């Protein structure tokens, strides 16, 4: 079966911004892909062998809210670009590559499914190039091979003129390998 | 240092559905 997938808010500013002081998450969690936000910015948090990354650069060494209130990271690399805490009790989990494609989808915080031509360890090019406005908040989103198994999370976009050809994203081996260090 | 809150979720367990009516 083809990539499909869909989008659910489940809160809003308020919400959000009460269950970031109070830590304490008690809604319920369903998806691969969790729409992660701070007091700042808003991004996305995939779940793939039982843990929830996201890009350091957004969560930074924060906790993630969960109904037992604060849950602290798992795996913190200000280096890999990675933080990482155990996928919150709902969530379904992905599994990493194992047919080495090169022909990656990545998935947007709107739940739009985009190739992108791997181009080395960390490249890869918008066969259809777009705006950055709409890459936007899918940072720490999954680059999934045919297969529909995590090769890598969006890290940053290539742009120029304000539109992304390319995109630099974090190969599913530096988050096995942040996870032995 | 708030917490990061999660206030949505992307879905790709889900297959071609017959959209219900109600
Ligand atoms: C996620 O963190 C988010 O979704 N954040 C939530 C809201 C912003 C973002 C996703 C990118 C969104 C579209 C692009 C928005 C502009 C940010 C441009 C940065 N691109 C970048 O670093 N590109 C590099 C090459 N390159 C430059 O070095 C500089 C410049 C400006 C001339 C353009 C350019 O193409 C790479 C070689 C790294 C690909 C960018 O995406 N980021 C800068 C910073 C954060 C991300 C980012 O905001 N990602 C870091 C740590 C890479
Ligand atoms: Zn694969």
């Amino acid at each position: 079966a083809p990539i499909t997938a869909y989008a659910q808010q489940t809160r809003g500013l308020l919400g959000c911004i009460i269950t970031s002081l109070t830590g304490r998450d008690k809604n319920q969690v369903e998806g691969e892909v969790q729409i992660v936000s701070t007091a700042t910015q808003t991004f996305l948090a995939t779940c793939i062998n039982g843990v929830c990354w996201t890009v350091y650069h957004g969560a930074g060494t924060r906790t993630i809210a969960s109904p037992k209130g604060p849950v602290i990271q798992m795996y913190t690399n200000v280096d890999q670009d990675l933080v990482g805490w155990p996928a919150p009790q709902g969530s379904r989990s992905l599994t990493p590559c194992t047919c080495g494609s090169s022909d990656l989808y990545l998935v947007t915080r709107h739940a739009d499914v985009i190739p992108v031509r791997r181009r080395g360890d960390s490249r890869g090019s918008l066969l259809s190039p777009r705006p950055i406005s709409y890459l936007k908040g899918s940072s720490g989103g999954p680059l999934l091979c045919p297969a529909g198994h995590a090769v890598g999370l969006f890290r940053a976009a290539v742009c120029t003129r304000g539109v992304a050809k390319a995109v630099d994203f974090i190969p599913v081996e530096n988050l096995e390998t942040t996870m032995r260090s | 240092k708030g917490s990061v809150v999660i206030v949505g979720r992307i879905v790709l367990s889900g297959k071609p559905a017959i959209i219900p009516k109600k």
